[PDB]
């Protein structure tokens, strides 16, 4: 509910380059600035005799927000033998996919082909640029002897990646073993040792890889999609996949453990060609550090309004038991054809309630198909079903939908405020959005109103204007109000004096209403004395009187030195009430 | 209060197409504070209804034998059915796979033939409308005779995209306002959306005709449609398809044909011998079912359906809506109670209710009492 929709940081990229169709932040250890990391995958780069290798572009969020392409190689294709090429990179969608972990930045082309070395092929085996500090080395692991729609021929390693906390890669191969797929992960520092721009194929001493199979497991697509997270306990990152063609085209979701590959657990999504596991995610949603799987299939229909049945997609959500299996709930998309689950980014704790948040994007939903994020929040019990927010596509259709959402990264405080924010793609565009996470203010208020019932005899206090004494009575409010937040929150009181002609009426003012800027550090009460209107002043002793407080965010002076104005939280009343009463 | 605005009786020499199968047309309730206001729906099966059938076959590499086999079924249909229908048109389609890696090989030789060099395969393809409906058989096996058998990488094909261009090419193909007969023949799994990411293809499917030349020009572009894509625009464009696939497969199109409202499954045999028999046992069964379907209906206002079929058995809950069994000619029975409850805007609400299949519908107009 906190994020700023009213000042993000708009980036765009070259037109046609779909930029946007991956996102992820670069946090270098130097821990100097931050920025975005954008694929522009059907970009157009300077490489000799390259039509479209695409790239990955470093986005400044210090003030310009000006892109830079950040150069991982800048060659031509490489020759086996003469007018004889090695490798075939345009097309290959470098940017496809985009990772980040500190200094660490892996990038892939997924539809980068070779020769093979008994053969003139053109075999999509993938590959990966590894960018650590100052070295940058290449990561192809399919690319191999084990050549073929047989083996590692057609596997696009790279199609999916992603980091362990040990410095492991994941990667994921769709294609290996006749579309099979094949997850592979090798240990960061022996990318980056082993590397030879001599040799075309690699040998990793640690390597983690699923092996070939029997024929019925052909056409799975193990590897469309990767997430890390611990399932059984032992403090390593373990990898799980999608799967999904598996099953008929059920689709299936894989679980291997992060030390030897083994089968963990298995999802089976329960309609057909829903694309159960185009999406994954894995992180802890009910804050008891078991991690929480997630399994998005955005083609999932549900029954409509009428009989009739609706593409609205589903979202699996997956509570890991201690005992070791899964408390699972299904949440559902809005819109029809909008594709909800697409994209499912782990956002971190996105208000700071001790409870990681998560978004799911509907990326052709929305009007005009312009993209809509929703935003869900964690709480002890799972995921709040309902959406706390929804971010809405700004960019019309310019040749194609701007498939705003279609990637999203979270989990990193890109400003320092204490609050992570979130990067949207929208490559139909070529666009890229980072959305800013306002703090949030918890405001406790309070109102008495002693004594309560009122004696119009009993007349105590003296009307400061005139010498009359009059029936008086206290009215006390009182406030309180507590991320990186401004020291004096300047808060507006208003209160309000009986329900309709009103009766009551405050000693120093003869007025029924207040107001008072008050301020508050992250108690505070403030004591009144209003009084009641002479007997022959008014009729109707019956009607009870209300006193109506209403306190009011803290406008201007609030923002933060970038203009970001806090939040009051979303559980905030607008206003509290008490009454008082009349004899006879 | 209910009153009927309109009621032509069913039919029972020559007969264009104002056959009236539904009665009544157009009826106007009046819906009290939740009062149920029950009207009866009368169906007959038209006795001689034209049929217009495309013919959709698999013509990737282990369809070879199968492309031999059906040489002639232009003609051998055309007569079977003459035991059916007084009208009858038939056409033909072909198609493989999306024509971009990693789905065909992209080397120079394999793009010219994707087969084992030995053999006479053309290239690869997406889908190619050999011949558009006519009545002239002689013409459908001249041009099927002419086909060529093609080949591609992987095992599930491409077919999802032609049945897409199908539905929406319109008078491309031919369609009459007829009942609507789309064969699908193949023999392997099928590709959906979401694949069409290996290949970089990230745009969904946008439910328009692309042919150029009776080629779709469009595969590179556009994802394959979803199960949800197909049953909108093949209901909207009211097509009942026949999935005539090969042994192996019959549990993955069965399910299919389960999410596919007027869809039908059929054992293909091995050279697709009994793809005549197949087609007949089909329409059989398509023809032995009426399923009605109401459109968008109002929040708050509520329908319940009841049927009362032949040999008296009455089906209530989802059974209501349809009736099986219906031999040519015969008559069947609904009723159907809307019931009420807040009042919308305007108090002109209109919806239709349609067979499944049909053109005819009957509009039911409402009025809340506020
Ligand atoms: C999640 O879902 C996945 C996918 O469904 C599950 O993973 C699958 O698990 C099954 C069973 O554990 C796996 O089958 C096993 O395969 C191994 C490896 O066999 C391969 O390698 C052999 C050695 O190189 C090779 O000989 C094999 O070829 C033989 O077998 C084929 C047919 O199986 C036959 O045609 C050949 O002629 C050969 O004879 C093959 O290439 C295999 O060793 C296993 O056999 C053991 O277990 C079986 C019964 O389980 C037993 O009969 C044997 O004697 C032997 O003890 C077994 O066949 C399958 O490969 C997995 N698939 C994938 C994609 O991973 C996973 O279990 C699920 N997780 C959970 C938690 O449930
Ligand atoms: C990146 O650069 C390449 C060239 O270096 C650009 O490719 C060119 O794009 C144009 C416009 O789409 C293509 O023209 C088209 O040609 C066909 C005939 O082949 C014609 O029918 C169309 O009407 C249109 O004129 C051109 O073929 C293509 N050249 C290639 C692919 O080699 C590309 O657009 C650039 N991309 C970006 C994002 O800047
Ligand atoms: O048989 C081939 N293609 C099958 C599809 C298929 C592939 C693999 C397994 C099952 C089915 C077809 O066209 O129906 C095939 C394969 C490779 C090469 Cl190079 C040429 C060809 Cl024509
Ligand atoms: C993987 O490692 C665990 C940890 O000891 C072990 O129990 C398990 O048997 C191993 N599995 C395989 C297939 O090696
Ligand atoms: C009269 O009013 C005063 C105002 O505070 C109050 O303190 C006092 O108790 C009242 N007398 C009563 C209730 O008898
Ligand atoms: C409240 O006080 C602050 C400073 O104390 C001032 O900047 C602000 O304008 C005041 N607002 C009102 C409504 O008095
Ligand atoms: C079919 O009928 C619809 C309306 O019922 C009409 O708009 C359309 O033109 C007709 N088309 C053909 C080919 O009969
Ligand atoms: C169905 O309802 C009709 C009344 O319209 C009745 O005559 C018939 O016996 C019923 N059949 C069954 C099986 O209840
Ligand atoms: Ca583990
Ligand atoms: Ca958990
Ligand atoms: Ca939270
Ligand atoms: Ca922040
Ligand atoms: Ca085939
Ligand atoms: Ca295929």
């Amino acid at each position: 509910f906190n994020l700023d929709v009213d000042s993000p940081a708009e980036y765009s990229g070259p037109e046609g380059s779909y930029f946007g169709f991956a996102v992820d932040f670069f946090v270098p250890s130097a821990s100097s600035r931050m920025f975005l990391l954008v694929g522009a995958p059907k970009a157009n780069t300077t490489q000799p005799g390259i039509v479209e290798g695409g790239q990955v572009l470093k986005c400044d969020w210090s003030s310009t927000r000006r892109c830079q392409p950040i150069e991982f190689d800048a060659t031509g294709n490489r020759d086996y033998a003469k007018d004889d090429p090695l490798e075939f990179k345009s097309h290959q969608w470098f940017g496809a996919s985009v990772r980040s972990k500190q200094d660490k930045i892996l990038a892939c082309a997924p539809l980068y082909h070779w020769r093979t070395e008994m053969k003139q092929e053109r075999e999509p085996v993938g590959t990966c640029f590894l960018q650590d500090g100052t070295k940058t080395v290449e990561y192809a692991p399919c690319r191999s002897q084990d050549i073929d729609a047989d083996g590692q021929g057609f596997c696009q390693g790279g199609f999916s990646i992603d980091f362990t906390k040990a410095d492991r890669v994941l990667l994921g191969g769709p294609g290996s073993f006749y579309w099979q797929g094949q997850l592979i992960s090798d240990q960061v520092a022996e990318i980056v040792s082993k590397y030879d721009p001599n040799v075309y194929s690699i040998k990793y001493n640690n390597q983690l890889a699923t092996r070939t199979a029997q024929a019925i497991f052909d056409d799975s697509y193990l590897g469309y999609s990767v997430a890390v997270g611990d399932f059984n306990g032992d403090g390593i990152d373990d990898f799980v996949s999608g799967v999904p063609r598996a099953a008929r085209t059920l689709g299936m979701v894989y679980i291997y453990d992060g030390k030897n590959m083994s089968s963990l657990y298995n999802f089976t999504g329960e309609q057909m060609a829903a694309y159960f596991g185009f999406s994954v995610a894995a992180t802890d949603i009910n804050g008891d550090d078991y991690a929480d799987v997630f399994i998005g299939a955005p083609l999932f229909m549900d029954r409509g309004s009428d009989g009739k049945l609706q593409e609205v997609g589903q979202v699996s959500v997956s509570l890991q038991r201690a005992s070791g299996d899964f408390q699972t709930t299904k949440l559902n998309g809005f819109e029809v054809f909008a594709r909800f689950g697409s994209a499912i980014a782990p956002l971190g704790d996105l208000d700071q309630d001790g409870f990681n948040d998560i978004a799911i994007a509907a990326p052709y939903g929305g009007e005009d198909k312009k993209g809509i994020v929703y935003i869900f929040n964690g709480r002890s019990t799972g995921l709040n079903a309902v959406p706390s927010q929804i971010l809405e596509g700004q960019w019309a259709a310019r040749s194609m939908p701007p498939s705003f959402g279609y990637s999203m990264k979270g989990a990193t405080d890109i400003d320092k405020n204490g609050y992570p924010d979130l990067i949207v793609g929208a490559f139909g565009v070529d666009r890229a959005i980072l959305y800013r996470a306002r703090p949030v203010i918890t405001v406790n208020a309070g109102l008495e109103v002693y004594p309560s019932i009122l004696n119009q005899d009993n007349k105590t206090c003296s009307l400061p204007g005139t010498a009359l004494k009059v029936s008086c009575f206290n009215v006390r409010f009182c406030l309180k109000a507590d991320g990186v937040l401004p020291r004096k929150l300047n808060f507006q009181v208003e209160l309000l004096l009986d329900k309709l002609i009103r009766r009551a009426l405050f000693l120093y003012s003869r007025s029924p209403s207040h107001s008072k800027n008050m301020t508050i550090s992250r108690m505070q009460c403030e004591e009144l004395i209003a009084y009641l209107r002479d007997e022959s002043e008014f009729r109707d002793k019956l009607t009870p009187i209300t006193i109506f407080m209403e306190y009011r965010l803290d406008y201007r002076t609030a923002a933060d030195t970038t203009g970001l104005q806090p939040i009051l939280n979303q559980f905030t009343p607008a206003n509290i009430s008490r009454q008082a009463h009349i004899l006879l | 209060s209910k009153d009927i605005k309109k009621n032509k009786n069913v039919t029972n020499k020559l007969k264009p197409e104002d056959i009236t199968q539904i009665q009544p047309q157009q009826l106007v309730l009046r819906l009290r504070s939740g009062e149920p206001q029950t009207f009866t729906l009368k169906f007959k099966r038209a006795e001689d209804y034209p049929i217009d059938l495309y013919y959709l076959m698999d013509l990737s590499y282990s369809m070879k034998d199968d492309l031999e086999n059906v040489k002639s079924l232009g003609t051998d249909l055309m007569n079977e059915m003459r035991r059916i229908t007084s009208d009858f048109r038939i056409g033909f389609g072909s198609f493989v796979e999306k024509t971009v890696m990693p789905y065909i090989s992209t080397t120079p030789a394999k793009l010219r033939n994707p087969c084992t060099s030995e053999q006479n395969c053309t290239s690869p393809f997406s889908y190619k409308n050999v011949l558009s409906l006519t009545n002239k058989g002689e013409v459908f096996n001249e041009l099927v005779g002419k086909q060529r058998i093609s080949g591609n990488l992987d095992s599930p094909e491409g077919g999802f995209d032609a049945i897409m261009q199908v539905a929406v090419c319109g008078s491309l193909i031919g369609w009459r306002n007829v009942t609507r007969l789309l064969v699908f023949s193949t023999d392997a799994g099928f590709h959906f959306a979401g694949d069409g990411k290996l290949g970089g293809i990230v745009l969904p499917n946008d439910g328009q005709c692309h042919l150029e030349n009776n080629m779709y020009t469009m595969s590179h572009y556009y994802d394959y449609p979803s199960i949800a894509h197909l049953v909108q625009k093949l209901s909207e464009n009211n097509i009942q398809t026949i999935f005539a696939v090969t042994e192996e497969f019959q549990p993955v199109y069965k399910e299919l044909k389960n999410l596919i409202p007027k869809s039908a499954v059929g054992t293909l045999s091995a050279n697709s011998s009994n793809v005549i028999q197949l087609i007949i046992d089909a329409y059989n069964s398509l023809s032995s079912e009426v399923i009605l379907e109401n459109g968008k209906l109002s929040e708050g206002v509520t329908i319940s359906y009841k049927s009362y079929c032949k040999n008296g058995v009455n089906g209530t809950g989802e059974n209501g809506r349809k009736c099986s069994n219906i031999s040519i000619g015969d008559e069947v029975q609904f009723e159907i109670s809307i019931t009420s409850n807040k009042c919308p805007k305007k108090d002109s609400d209109s919806f239709k209710i349609r067979p499944l299949g049909f053109t005819e519908e009957v509009e039911v107009i409402l009025q809340y009492i506020c």
